[PDB]
């Protein structure tokens, strides 16, 4: 079975599966955990940076795409770079040509369409990274989950990566609670850190290990690392 | 080695399996069709089968108008049939444009055949699992029937049939001509030729037809057109009053 | 249109095509090079699977890239021509733009890169060739000897050999070449070269060709006799014991 | 994709050999034998026509000896069609050289170019090599009479006498046995005919199964002359040498 | 024949103080003998504490300023939000300008 | 066969992984970053006594404030270094300033995954990943002294110390203990020299090993044999001392 | 223009070329060598458009040298000039032609005879006893058409040149700052360092 | 032998293209969606599985519009569906640009038709993992279509695909019989909401979200518009009621 | 998309064989027999019109084609491959010859052109060799009458007479017996008809046979008059009638 239908993306299995795409998804899981949640005024990204050695850094997992948009990565870093960069251009284009900030919903459509291309043509490989996009546009706060399959979904909150299932259940519970953390950033963040810890196990989120980013009504997407997050550990 | 059955390369016996299998596909729709030549027209009959009740019967057809003068009926899957039709139309329009006169039926056939011959030799293009029957009343050759296959082969007929029960229809027609001693239906009106066509279609298939079981196309001097449910019904009633 | 990746990694971390390229080098006739104190010598063996050739016009193993640099090799002959050509062209181009002939290291580095490039480009196999490039940098007298291989790696040697039985002859040189006192003469340098070849050529007066490169584009190849004279005197070194 | 049907014609065997070249050579080995013998006053090219019939038109035929230039000709062993492709491009190179330098192309220069083309199909492109081996017979004012040989690999060398195609090992031994540096065209012509006669996989060595050519510098002139023997001419020379 | 481009007048001025700097310029935009706007800003805040003006052919001046600002934006995206020093901005602009050496930006520019 | 850019069922790229196996067979390379500079040392590993040990260049200068060490198929590293050097100089031409160590590294890693046979994303014309890993060490006004590990996976990590090549897992553990946020340059030099001695098959001496560093003051410099030989001596002594 | 003279005597070819390099109103250099050695026995002098001049010369030099090494043989003067003509002939019909005129003088070691070729930027080649490019030709052809004999020795040739150079210094409007002379014979190419007063 | 199912353009011994058939599997495995043609327009509706409470309601839209009069809904690999619409969108713009008039539904159908069929001709591309239902109102009536991964498509009175295509088709067939005069835009909108509810039983495990859109010459002026607020609730209830 | 078959589909096997060429030949072996005989003043090529149905019109299917007014071809093997070959041949006769020299190409060269085309389908990326063998008969002022055979390998040879296809072996033997260098065109036409009869199972008449000749010029088939130098095409296809007449003298 599988072994004969997983040689490349252009092949369908007898059941209708694209194993290469599936294996790509498998790289997301092996990736460190990250979480995103939004109220009606803000949206927050709390990502757990992973380290190789105790002599190595905790590889950055949050990329800014424009003053009003950003995302967190879980999987192959290079692929997130490629994709984030593409998104940065789309945002830039929208501004320069139409003097209009790119709708988060539309950024999602662009990401889906770009990923889909690497799953129908010979030679290419799917993207091996998952993305969580947050942003404040002409219709409020937004949160998007991007899967290499090409599937992009808008949620109130969510998480991806290893043990990501913990945080996701916690938020599926805390829903009614954080969704109303309007006007208060520090609360939405804390609410996030309390979701990300729901997927810990190995250790505890240190200072040079925690990474948070936020955007909203009067907050240009910004990223906090280290001392900046100390007050959240 | 065993890949000589997947791509268009010769097998040790000198055969091209992919082309053979392409032929197999031409019977997938389980439809039969036949064409006969009138005195000054050409008629093509083809079974019309609409299984689903949710289908808009008026969109189910395997007969195409290639140009003001050329009609083509396909035997094989519809997607490939439509692919071949669009190309044939394009090809016919360009011919007129570049040469100043309407592309003759036999030429369009040769052209389409040549194109098919290419899918036979070049690896990356798969043959089309369809057989094309072109008809018209050529301004130089009169009533004409030309057919092509996935092999790239093509020839003109005095009359012909295609489909699963193709052989019974062919021998039926053969016999009728051995009898008549002429290579066509000695009829003035195409109405009677269409009737003759539908008639021998029944005798060979041993089946009765309703106005919604057939699909008819007629080619005359300067025009090829298809008949309506009612145009056919009228034809059916006519043959009814003879048997 | 053809870009199949022919040189790729295998589970153990090997590029088999490059590996097999080396096997083609092992098969090629032997070649050696030893540098003296004021010269460099290049010796190569001559096959004998078929003998009845026309030595005058049959392509020789040592080639001149420029007036001051030579290149010898072991492996597929056809493949070497391609490299010799490129080297020679780059040699002229370098003079044309820098207004100064290439240094042996430079010409070596260029040849090496061409090789390296063929190991990770689509639709092409590596060069089944290893080379020994030697000569004297412009206005310099310190001899230079370098070697390259299919992988694209390259380095300098006091003496080195490639080709069939290079294994054997390398040993000879390892325990016959004193970096402290290198063949202070063209003569004793050429002798050390033949001696090492005899280890493998098995009596081949006509199966051994030597070329001597001195500073300032002074290059010359020895004739059968001149070489045969070295063979003669050497066999006596043995018998006189 | 297509990678599934790709034979990878340009790869190395674990032993550092090129499969396709080796197999191409294997193909060449069943080709009619061709011989080239270079004397002091000229070069001789003799070839055995593989398969023939009573009905075959030998007058209008040519399948082994082709004229490239006025001073250079070749003997073919392998796929005639492949040979013609290379022959023609070879003929062009000669003309370019002429138009550029107003001098005829030196024999080796032409041979190298053709061999380089061959070597190409050996290292890139994913196409099969040419199933051809050539014996080049030419003359130039720098090396005079020259004899060369090239094969699928793209390798080429020069000889005094050489053979290609079928039974080369046998033919080579026989040649290596009776060749003498001071030879003469007429001598070589005979040596050539004898060699073929002793290696043929046929009953007798008749004229209808041969192609003969010589490149001499006709004393009464001072220039080079290429002569491609006609059926009748071959039949004669065949009897004379004592093979009737 | 079509002339790509035009001149919109105005002027811009820039003076550097010991710990400050100024870039001024009228707000009048013209074409031939007509006034297009009595208020069309021509000096801009581009970020990283840099103000720039491209006076001459408006269309060219705008395209340039716009191109530069976008240049600053990507400088951040590509060097961990490093601040673009005035001297670096200058060099970056030289490249922007010389890029159209054979179809120039009809503008005199100060930062 | 199977796509050069295929995914294993475990979510990994075969070619990149197999690539790493090759790097393991490479010569050891170690980097230590201190507040006084970064030190880079490598195992020459000559394959024969006839090979002139100093023609082995496994430590190269990207720019005056950036240098790097390689391990694995070193021939593959030439185009990488070239790209790196150009990127550094180019940045300087466009901006009249030094390229940030991280940016330079990011640029090199951008070449990493540009391989395949028709990967729909641009024009990645490279038949296979690089069979070498790099340690990029430098200094810039924004983040001072830095040490980076650039792999064929396209990903790069920042380390305080890092070892790559044959004796890596071993040497890595060593660095773990020995490294502290207040090491001096001299301490780091000896340290690298010591760790090389343990993992190296051959007896370390100023000829089969080479040191180098990069300091804000004099930039990237490669220690000439004499300078290193003495540090070797100084190490044997401090060791014998207990 | 600049002065480019060539004269073929009995066993050699002599090339005289002006030494001045003027741009605008200033004579920038007075020791210019408007020549390149294509091979041990082939020399080429050139004149024309400011940049094209040397670029072309050096380009041709590189090709001949590459041929020499590839074939380990020196192309005959005839062959080299045929190569150069074809180049210029291709140039003339290209986007921006090389505006360079040349004189190719070489000693054919195979025929043991000197040869002089004149080729202009259009790719017009011709072999002559003596030749010149530019306005110089207007004074020197009739001068040589008078004082020239095929059997002249290299020495008689140099006196013949001196006679030309004197005529040019007398009547030509420009100060070409004298010439540099070079001899091409069976023993290579050598430069007469004493013509400033021979 | 076998293996006829590993390359996309290959014909199996019985004349099929297994890769296309495997694509269908991916389609059947997806959400259910339908299309109902009425007396002056068409209605589209699709099931939207509520994987979690985190899915912002009403946000993740699926139905898409092409130009201003075409509505498209599909079952299967969503990304592939978008891809097909992007094409259709260009396909439409191109048509309008040259002919001025907005593209006729049939004409549009073949555009998608031909394009999809195209992805079954080469082994360098994968077939589409979606079945699409689309339609609209044009110069002469309303038209409903369904396109298969094979590129095959026909005109329908009612159409459905996905997990509960059978439940749907069953229902649809009833409607066709019990309304030989023609359904109405208003009617179809509710009827659709019901059929989605019924057909949701073959997935009754997860909760879903309804989505409808329509194009009626009278109710929307021939333009494609989504059913929102009141009219949506009214239809949601009409179903919720008959589901019991 | 894009032909990603940039490699050869015909390669050398360890034995030295080129499989696809061999198989292509096998395909030719199955084809209906066809032959050609050269007389002293003409050439004749003929084959059997194996109608694939009594309903098909055999005329709308010529196996004998005119390439130039003095050159005609016939084949054995896969008809479609032949058809496109004739097209390419007819065109190359112009592009590569008439448009350059103002005169139609001599038989050997045009044959040489066709052979080239076929050779390429033996080495070019992503294609199979042609499954046909051709017999080309023509006449040119400096070479007189000639007959050639072109194979899938791209090889071609001149013949006095020969046959290809189904019963080629048998037919070749029958020709060796009746051929001589003094045959007149009618003698060959006769001999041709005889040899062909052995290879035909059923009806043997002017409607089941296709035969054409390369003989004298037909000023009657020129289409115009007024130019002395233009005398008419040497290639003429025999009519069903003209055949039968010779069949009664069989």
């Amino acid at each position: 079975f599988r072994n004969n239908y997983d040689g490349d993306t252009v092949t369908f299995s007898p059941t209708g599966r694209l194993f290469q795409v599936e294996y790509a998804l498998e790289a997301i899981k092996q990736g460190s955990v990250t979480v995103g949640l939004r109220s009606n005024t803000h949206a927050v990204l709390v990502a757990l940076k992973r380290n190789a050695d105790e002599l190595s850094s905790y590889q950055k997992k949050i990329i800014k795409c424009d003053e009003h948009m950003g995302l967190s990565l879980a999987g192959l870093a290079p692929d997130a770079r490629v994709l984030s960069n593409y998104l940065r251009q789309q945002c830039n284009y929208s501004s320069l040509v139409f003097n209009r900030k790119l709708a988060v919903e539309r950024a999602g459509h662009l990401l889906c369409d770009k990923a889909q291309k690497n799953t129908q043509s010979y030679g290419g490989r799917p993207y091996g990274v998952g993305l969580l996009i947050i942003g404040y546009d002409k219709s409020g706060a937004h949160l998007l989950e991007f899967q290499p399959s090409g599937n992009v979904t808008e949620l109130y909150g969510t998480a991806i990566g290893a043990r990501s299932q913990g945080a996701k259940t916690y938020l599926e519970r805390t829903l009614d609670t954080f969704i109303k953390i309007d006007g208060n950033p520090d609360e939405l963040i804390k609410a996030g850190v309390e979701a990300i810890s729901q997927s810990l196990r190995d250790e505890s989120l240190t200072v040079d290990n925690l990474s948070i980013a936020i955007v909203g009504k009067d907050t240009p997407f910004t990223i906090y690392d280290g001392e900046a997050v100390a007050k959240y550990i | 080695a065993g890949y000589d059955r997947h791509i268009t390369i010769f097998s040790p016996e000198g055969r091209l399996y992919q082309v053979e299998y392409a032929f197999k596909a031409t019977n997938q729709t389980n439809i039969n069709s036949l064409a006969v030549r009138g005195k000054d027209c050409t008629v093509v009959i083809s079974q019309k089968k609409v299984p689903d009740k949710l289908l808009d019967p008026t969109t189910v057809s395997y007969i195409f108008c290639i140009s003001r003068t050329i009609g083509m009926v396909v035997n094989g899957p519809i997607p490939d049939a439509r692919n071949a039709a669009l190309r044939a139309k394009a090809e016919a329009a360009e011919f007129r444009y570049k040469y100043g006169y309407d592309m003759p039926c036999d030429v369009l056939a040769k052209r389409m055949a040549n194109l098919s011959q290419i899918y036979t030799q070049r690896a990356y293009m798969r043959p089309l699992g369809v057989i094309l029957t072109f008809v018209s009343v050529d301004e130089e050759l009169g009533p004409s029937i030309y057919k092509t296959d996935p092999a790239g082969y093509y020839v003109g007929y005095k009359a012909t049939a295609t489909g699963p029960k193709q052989q019974e229809i062919t021998t039926n027609l053969e016999n009728h001509f051995k009898k008549s001693k002429i290579d066509h239906i000695n009829e003035e009106s195409w109405e009677k030729v269409v009737e003759f066509a539908i008639t021998h279609m029944i005798d060979a298939l041993g089946t009765e037809f309703s106005k919604n079981d057939l699909e008819v196309g007629v080619a005359t001097k300067d025009k090829f057109f298809t008949l309506s449910a009612e145009n056919i019904e009228e034809r059916l009633v006519a043959i009814a009053e003879q048997d | 249109g053809y870009d199949r990746a022919l040189s790729i990694f295998s589970p153990d971390g090997h590029i088999f095509q490059v590996e097999y390229a080396l096997e083609a080098v092992k098969r090629g006739t032997c070649a050696v090079g030893v540098k003296g104190k004021n010269c460099v010598v290049l010796g190569c063996e001559r096959r004998s699977t078929l003998k009845l050739q026309d030595t005058r016009i049959t392509p020789s193993k040592v080639s001149k890239i420029d007036s001051h640099v030579v290149l010898s090799f072991s492996g597929l002959n056809a493949d070497s021509r391609i490299l010799i050509e490129k080297a020679r062209v780059e040699a002229q181009s370098h003079r044309l733009t820098l207004e100064d002939p290439v240094t042996v290291e430079y010409l070596t580095r260029y040849v090496a890169g061409v090789q390296q490039r063929y190991t990770q480009s689509g639709g092409v196999r590596p060069f089944g060739v290893s080379t020994l490039i030697a000569g004297f940098d412009p206005r310099d007298d310190e001899p230079k000897l370098y070697q390259t291989e299919p992988s694209g790696i390259y380095s300098s040697w006091s003496a080195q050999t490639i080709g069939r039985n290079s294994k054997t002859v390398r040993e000879f040189l390892e325990k016959n070449y004193d970096r402290k006192e290198p063949p202070a003469t063209v003569e004793e340098c050429v002798k050390l070269t033949v001696r090492s070849l005899l280890e493998v050529v098995q009596t081949g007066a006509k199966n051994i060709e030597i070329t001597v490169v001195k500073p300032d584009s002074d290059i010359v190849a020895l004739s059968s006799e001149e070489i045969n004279q070295y063979v003669t005197q050497i066999e006596q070194e043995k018998q006189e014991q | 994709g297509s990678r599934r049907y790709d034979s990878r014609t340009t790869i190395f065997s674990p032993e550092g050999r090129l499969y396709q070249v080796e197999y191409a050579l294997e193909s060449i080995s069943h080709a009619g034998t061709a011989i080239g013998i270079m004397a002091s006053d000229g070069i001789v090219l003799a070839a055995e026509r593989k398969v023939t019939s009573t009905l075959l038109e030998q007058d209008t035929s040519t399948e082994k000896l082709y004229k490239l230039n006025d001073k250079i000709a070749v003997a073919v062993a392998g796929l005639t069609a492949d040979a013609e492709i290379l022959i023609n491009t070879a003929r062009i190179h000669a003309q370019n050289y002429l138009k550029t330098y107003n001098e005829d192309i030196p024999v080796e220069i032409l041979v190298r170019r053709l061999s380089d083309i061959k070597q190409g199909y050996t290292q890139h492109g994913g196409l099969r090599p040419f199933g051809v081996s050539f014996i080049y017979a030419g003359y130039d004012d720098r090396y005079g009479y020259q004899l060369y040989t090239s094969n699928p690999s793209g390798n080429y060398t020069g000889w005094k006498a050489i053979s290609v195609g079928a039974n080369t090992s046998a033919a080579q031994t026989l040649l290596q046995m009776d060749y003498k540096d001071d030879m003469k065209v007429d001598d070589a012509i005979e040596l050539a005919l004898k060699t073929l006669s002793k290696t043929t996989d046929s009953s007798a060595l008749t004229y209808d199964r041969l192609e003969f050519a010589t490149i001499r510098k006709g004393a009464n002139d001072g220039e080079v002359y290429q002569k491609i023997f006609k059926p009748q001419e071959i039949k004669d020379i065949l009897v004379k040498t004592g093979i009737t | 024949q079509f002339n790509p481009y035009g001149d919109n007048g105005g002027t811009i001025l820039g003076i550097a103080g010991e710990d400050f700097a100024v870039l001024a310029g009228d707000t009048r935009n013209i074409t031939d003998y007509s006034i297009n706007s009595r208020y069309e800003p021509k000096v801009f805040d581009c970020g990283d504490n840099i103000v720039m003006s491209a006076n001459g052919f408006a269309a060219d001046g705008d395209a340039l300023v716009k191109r530069f600002k976008n240049s600053v934006k990507w400088y951040h995206f590509d060097h961990n939000d490093k601040k673009l020093s005035i001297n670096s901005a200058a060099r970056n602009i030289q490249h922007l300008l010389y890029g159209k050496r054979f179809f120039p930006y009809y503008v005199h520019t100060i930062i | 066969d199977r796509g050069v850019s295929t995914f294993s069922p475990e979510g990994r790229l075969f070619q990149v992984e197999y690539s790493l196996e090759a790097i393991k067979l490479g010569s050891t390379a170690i980097g230590i970053a201190t507040k006084e500079g970064v030190v880079l040392g490598v195992e020459k590993r000559a394959t024969s006594p006839l090979l002139e040990s100093d023609s082995i260049e496994k430590i190269v200068e990207i720019d005056r404030h950036i240098g790097c060490a390689m391990s694995g198929l070193t021939a593959d590293a030439r185009s990488m270094i070239e790209h790196a050097r150009t990127a550094a100089v180019t940045h300087n031409l466009y901006y009249d300033e030094d390229i940030n160590v991280e940016s330079l590294t990011q640029s090199v890693c951008d070449l990493a995954l540009r391989f395949g046979e028709g990967a729909s994303g641009e024009e990645r014309l490279m038949s296979r990943p690089f069979g070498v890993a790099l340690l990029i060490a430098g200094h810039d006004a924004d983040d001072g002294y830095q040490l980076f590990h650039a792999e064929p996976s396209g990903t790069f990590y920042r380390y305080n110390a890092k070892a790559i090549g044959s004796g890596s897992e071993g040497a890595q553990a060593e660095l773990l203990n020995e490294w502290h946020s207040s090491l001096t340059l001299k301490e780091a030099e000896l340290l690298v020299l010591k760790i090389l001695k343990q993992v190296m098959e051959e007896k370390l001496d100023e000829n089969n090993a080479q040191l180098s560093c990069i300091t804000k003051q004099d930039g990237f410099k490669i220690y000439d044999n004499e300078k290193t030989a003495e540090l070797i001596k100084e190490l044997k002594e401090k060791e014998a001392a207990e | 223009m600049d002065i480019i003279l060539g004269i073929r005597v009995q066993d050699s070819v002599i090339l005289a070329s002006s030494k001045a390099v003027t741009r605008g109103i200033s004579v920038l250099k007075d020791s210019d060598d408007k020549t390149r050695q294509l091979s041990p026995h082939t020399l080429m002098s050139f004149a024309g458009e400011a940049g094209d001049t040397v670029q072309f010369a050096e380009y041709i030099q590189a090709n001949i040298q590459l041929y020499s090494i590839r074939e380990d043989y020196e192309l005959s003067p005839q062959a080299v000039s045929s190569f150069v003509r074809q180049e210029l002939a291709k140039s003339i019909r290209s986007r921006r032609p090389y505006q360079v005129n040349v004189l190719i003088g070489g000693y054919d070691k195979k025929k043991n005879k000197p040869e002089l070729y004149q080729i202009d930027y259009l790719g017009t080649k011709v072999e002559l006893p003596y030749g010149a490019h530019g306005y110089s030709g207007f004074y020197t052809f009739s001068l040589l058409d008078h004082h020239y004999r095929p059997d002249m020795t290299t020495e008689e040739g140099l006196d013949l040149l001196k006679l030309c150079v004197q005529e040019l210094e007398k009547r030509m409007p420009m100060d070409f700052k004298g010439v540099i002379v070079k001899i091409v014979d069976k023993d290579g190419i050598r430069q007469v360092d004493d013509f400033q007063a021979q | 032998g076998t293996g006829y199912d590993l390359s996309n353009s290959v014909f199996s011994p019985d004349g099929r293209n297994f890769q296309v058939e495997y694509a269908v599997k991916a389609v059947e495995n997806g959400t259910t969606s339908i299309g109902i043609k009425c007396n002056d327009g068409v209605v589209f509706a699709v099931e939207k599985l509520i994987t979690s409470k985190l899915l912002v309601p009403q946000k993740n839209v699926k139905i898409q519009v092409v130009d201003r009069h075409i509505g498209c809904v599909y079952s299967g690999l969503i990304p592939d569906g978008r891809h097909l619409v992007n094409r259709g969108r260009e396909e439409a713009a191109s048509f309008k640009k040259l002919y001025k008039t907005p593209i006729p539904i049939p004409a549009f159908a073949d555009r998608l038709g031909q394009y999809v069929q195209a992805h079954t001709l080469y082994n360098s591309v994968r077939p589409f993992g979606v079945s699409t239902i689309f339609g609209g109102v044009d110069k002469n009536g309303a038209h409903l279509y369904m396109l298969e991964p094979s590129g095959s498509y026909w005109g329908y009175k009612g159409a459905a695909t996905g997990k509960g295509r059978q439940s749907a088709k069953a229902e649809l067939e009833k409607l066709v019989d019990h309304h030989p005069e023609g359904l109405s835009a208003r009617e179809a909108v509710k009827q659709a909401a019901k059929i989605i509810y019924l057909a949701h039983e073959d997935n009754k495990e997860k909760d879903f979200e309804l989505e409808i859109s329509w194009c009626s010459l009278s109710e929307t002026n021939g333009l494609h518009k989504f059913v929102k607020g009141d009219l949506l609730q009214e239809a949601i209830d009409f179903a919720q009621k008959e589901i019991n | 998309m894009t032909d990603r078959y940039s490699f050869s589909l015909t390669t050398f096997s360890p034995s030295g064989k080129l499989g696809q060429i061999d198989y292509a030949l096998t395909a030719v072996k199955q084809g209906v027999t066809s032959l050609g005989i050269k007389a002293t003043n003409g050439v004749v090529i003929a084959t059997e019109k194996k109608s694939s149905s009594p309903l098909a019109m055999s005329e709308t299917l010529s196996k004998v084609s005119l390439l130039t007014p003095d050159i005609g071809a016939v084949y054995s093997g896969m008809g479609p491959d032949y058809r496109v070959l004739v097209d390419k041949s007819r065109k190359v006769a112009h592009t590569s010859y008439k448009r350059i020299y103002g005169e139609y190409p001599p038989t050997k060269l045009l044959v040489s052109e066709v052979a080239k085309i076929m050779q390429e389908a033996t080495q070019s990326g992503g294609v199979r060799p042609f499954g046909v063998s051709l017999l080309i008969a023509g006449h040119d002022e400096f070479n007189g009458f000639s007959l050639y055979q072109v194979d899938p390998s791209g090889s071609y040879f001149p013949w006095k007479a020969t046959a290809i296809g189904k019963g080629s072996v048998a037919a070749k033997t029958f020709l060796e017996k009746r051929w001589n260098d003094e045959l007149e065109l009618e003698d060959a036409i006769h001999i041709a008809l005889l040899t062909l009869k052995e290879s035909v199972e059923g009806e043997f008449n002017g409607d089941t046979i296709e035969l054409a000749i390369i003989g004298d010029e037909n000023p009657d088939l020129l289409g115009y008059t007024g130019i002395p130098t233009d005398k008419g095409p040497r290639f003429r296809k025999l009519t069903s009638q003209e055949i039968n007449d010779r069949l009664e003298a069989l």
